[PDB]
């Protein structure tokens, strides 16, 4: 990731305010609702039939928290996303069989979730820094696909 | 296609935008210019500075057209034909860019309508923006 | 929107494919898997080695659907309804992969039908594969 | 790019058999025909009203030879496309205002032209190596955009 120092300052500042448990569950639920196709990976999660069934699903919430947890660690190694996410990249490809395009969809949803949460504090330029981070993370997660 | 439910969601969310449409259109453009700098290649003639009057003016125009597709949600292809001709024949904007704008428009709405920007409304607005984009790119070849 | 010339063009090119459609089906898949390895995520249960009978058989299936689609070029939505169902409700492949298969199919035709792969025919086949992709991804949400 | 020695050799040896003149005119022409939208940058070339008019246009033919020329030269710096295309990347951005997405369209048209020409010889694995190069060239050409 090519983040100017001031971009990196802005990313870090805001991330300080996020409730990863909360945001993680919201981001993953919205993905499942906005792009139902993504539900292909979660048939063991139960009822994903309506927005409410998805958003309040205890399994979706727990998973979302796991995913954003891994993501937050990524935010402390912006310097080395590839190394950071290498075992996770292998797993998604080799065990989970997740098309990497899914990582970009989540990134965009997450950005909407941060806009939702921070309102006006999520400025055009703050969004531009997060767009870069999200693409960096999606890229690192797909680096080991073969 | 847009379901009865989607149509209700879109009229409702867009209903709330109201008189802010223009301002939100301008903000969506600015967010796009900052986050996806390649979209700038289409506005070499614009002053893309923060608070550009051209961007303000362009935001209004985009906002008016979205407002028109909402008013004619059951006849979008005909309500937007003219705009669809312009885009195909003169602007000739690459299809991927429509997805970048749609995205920045959802960010803007989210940032301004926290209460209406529910998962369900989000899904509907996404399908809607995608449909507008599809209409505008329908006469390309 | 396929124009009458396109429909003609498509019918011709495909006409020549004839008994080899299944082989071109299988070759396109093989080029897809190699060029765009992320596409392999949808076939974890297949043996993706060179000349697998799974790939071969799958090529046939695909090629056959294309024939049926050319045959009902005027009624794709209808000729391919069961397929749009399958893709939208079971398979749920991300739309970008349709462009990767489409491309590998053009490449296969080009390599095998040199005299018929004129610029205008290339133009038509692309528009056609796009149309097919639209139909197959039309009931996703 | 991340070309393997055996992938590097396949690219290299196929290119040795290419008539840049013919292949360049065909790739650029095919592009204006298949994706009519790309004509927005070549209004001054003349009559692009028909496939035949495009393929025949000499301005098109000569522009394609210039493009494939520069592409060709880049195959010599496969280990630093970015450094090879920096200037050309700046020009395309700051002067020509060409959306980098066009670079990807061309690359793919180019792959179809090579298959067209080489038939049998353009095997799945040879295609795979060229897809890597074309992507690499598109990425390098888009690198200095701001
Ligand atoms: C920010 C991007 C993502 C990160 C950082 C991430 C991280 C993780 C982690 C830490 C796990 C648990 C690993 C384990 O079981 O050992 C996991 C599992 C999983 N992820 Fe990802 N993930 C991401 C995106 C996605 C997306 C977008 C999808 C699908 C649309 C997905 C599908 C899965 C599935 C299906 C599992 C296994 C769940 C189960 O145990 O049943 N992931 N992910
Ligand atoms: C849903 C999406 C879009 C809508 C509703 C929309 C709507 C419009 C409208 C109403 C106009 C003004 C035409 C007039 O003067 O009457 C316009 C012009 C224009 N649009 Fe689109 N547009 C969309 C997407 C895009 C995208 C994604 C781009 C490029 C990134 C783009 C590039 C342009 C350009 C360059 C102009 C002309 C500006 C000028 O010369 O003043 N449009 N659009
Ligand atoms: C040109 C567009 C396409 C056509 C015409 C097409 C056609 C077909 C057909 C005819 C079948 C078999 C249905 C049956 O078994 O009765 C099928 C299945 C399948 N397709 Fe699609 N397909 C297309 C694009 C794609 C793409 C791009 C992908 C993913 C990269 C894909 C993934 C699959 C999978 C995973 C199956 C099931 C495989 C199995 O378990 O046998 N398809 N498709
Ligand atoms: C393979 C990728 C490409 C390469 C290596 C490339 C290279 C070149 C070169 C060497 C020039 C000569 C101009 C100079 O040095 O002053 C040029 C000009 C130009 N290119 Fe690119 N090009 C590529 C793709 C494209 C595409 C896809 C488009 C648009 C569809 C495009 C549009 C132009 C235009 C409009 C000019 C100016 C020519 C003139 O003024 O007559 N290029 N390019
Ligand atoms: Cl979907
Ligand atoms: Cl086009």
């Amino acid at each position: 990731v090519h983040l100017t120092p001031e971009e990196k300052s802005a990313v870090t500042a805001l991330w300080g305010k996020v409730n990863v448990d909360e945001v993680g569950g919201e981001a993953l639920g919205r993905l499942l609702v906005v792009y139902p196709r993504t539900q292909r990976f979660f048939e063991s999660f139960g009822d994903l039939s309506t927005p409410d069934a998805v958003m309040g699903n205890p399994k979706v919430k727990a998973h979302g928290k796991k995913v954003l947890g891994a993501f937050s660690d990524g935010l402390a190694h912006l310097d080395n996303l590839k190394g950071t996410f290498a075992t996770l990249s292998e797993l998604h490809c080799d065990k989970l069989h997740v098309d990497p395009e899914n990582f970009r969809l989540l990134g965009n949803v997450l950005v909407c979730v941060l806009a939702h949460h921070f309102g006006k504090e999520f400025t055009p330029p703050v969004q531009a820094a997060y767009q870069k981070v999200v693409a960096g993370v999606a890229n690192a997660l797909a680096h080991k696909y073969h | 296609v847009l379901s009865p439910a989607d149509k209700t969601n879109v009229k409702a969310a867009w209903g709330k935008v109201g008189a802010h449409a223009g301002e939100y259109g301008a903000e969506a453009l600015e967010r796009m210019f900052l986050s996806f700098p390649t979209t700038k290649t289409y506005f070499p003639h614009f002053d893309l500075s923060h608070g550009s009057a051209q961007v303000k003016g362009h935001g209004k125009k985009v906002a008016d057209a979205l407002t028109n597709a909402v008013a004619h949600v059951d006849d979008m292809p005909n309500a937007l034909s003219a705009l669809s001709d312009l885009h195909a024949h003169k602007l000739r904007v690459d299809p991927v860019n429509f997805k970048l704008l749609s995205h920045c428009l959802l960010v803007t709405l989210a940032a301004h309508l926290p209460a209406e920007f529910t998962p369900a409304v989000h899904a509907s607005l996404d399908k809607f923006l995608a449909s507008v984009s599809t209409v505008l790119t329908s006469k390309y070849r």
